Parts: C-alpha cells; sequence; structure tokens
C-alpha cells in the first residue's frame, strides 16, 4: 500500500481531489482483480447493475447515502443491512466495493 | 439478483437508529461568517 502510494505521488495532478479519485480507483481495480481470480469475473457486473437499478427506484436511500456531513461510519452503517439482506447480494466482493 | 421483499424496514431500522453552537470561520470589517447553526 505504501509502495502504490509512492508511485501515485510520483506524478503531477490537475488538482488535489483527482489524486484521491486515482487512489480509490486503484482500490476498485484491486477488488475487481481479487474477484477475477475468484472466478466471479462477470457476476460482479450484473450484481452492480442490478443493485444500481434497485437503488434507482428509491430516491430516499439514494440521496441520504450522499450525506456530505454524516460520519463515513454512519454512511457504511446505512449501507450495511440494506445491502446485507439476502441472496440478492451473494457476491462477496461487491460488499467492499459498495462500502 | 434483485430483492423484491419490499421489506424496506432497513430504512426504518436506520430511521429508528437515529444546544446549537456555531463557530466563526472568518471575520472582518463588521462582517462574520458562521459555520454550523443548521436551524438559524
Amino acid at each position: 500500500t505504501l509502495e502504490v502510494l509512492r508511485t501515485a505521488v510520483s506524478k503531477r495532478w490537475s488538482a488535489n481531489s483527482d489524486l484521491i479519485d486515482a487512489i480509490e480507483h486503484v482500490s476498485r481495480q484491486a477488488l475487481l482483480e481479487l474477484a477475477e481470480r475468484a472466478g466471479q469475473v462477470d457476476e460482479v457486473e450484473d450484481q452492480l447493475f442490478r443493485f444500481s437499478r434497485i437503488l434507482d427506484v428509491q430516491p430516499r436511500l439514494a440521496i441520504l447515502l450522499g450525506d456530505c456531513a454524516v460520519p463515513a461510519e454512519g454512511r457504511v452503517r446505512l449501507l450495511r443491512k440494506v445491502l446485507e439482506r439476502a441472496d440478492s447480494t451473494v457476491n462477496p466482493v461487491v460488499v467492499a466495493l459498495l462500502s | 439478483t434483485i430483492p423484491a421483499d419490499d421489506i424496506q424496514s432497513a430504512i426504518e431500522e436506520y430511521v429508528s437508529s437515529f444546544e446549537e453552537v456555531g463557530t466563526v470561520v472568518d471575520a472582518g470589517d463588521g462582517i462574520a461568517h458562521v459555520e454550523g447553526l443548521p436551524s438559524v
């Protein structure tokens, strides 16, 4: 992790936030690599899309997950059981991505 | 896979899960800016 942070700072950036975007993008790529070596190479895709279409119907959950002041632990608490519900989320990597 | 249980109690489970002072952030020339105080 510190090595990838080093090679991340090793380049210039347009602004401040773009670096955070790049690093969390790296985290996304790593979670997807873990899933790909796990044989779930495309199940993650349909899982993400179906959850997106589920969240699309409810604006309440959608917008209040975008709480720009509630503690991030509060946000992940919000996500926990509405995600951890049933067979509708059998994938074990999408949990960390969505978190 | 999509959940059609319609058991959105989860939202309520968080709805059920859940004095005012602000702070000066800049001041000058008779003007101040106050962060916080959501119900002014």
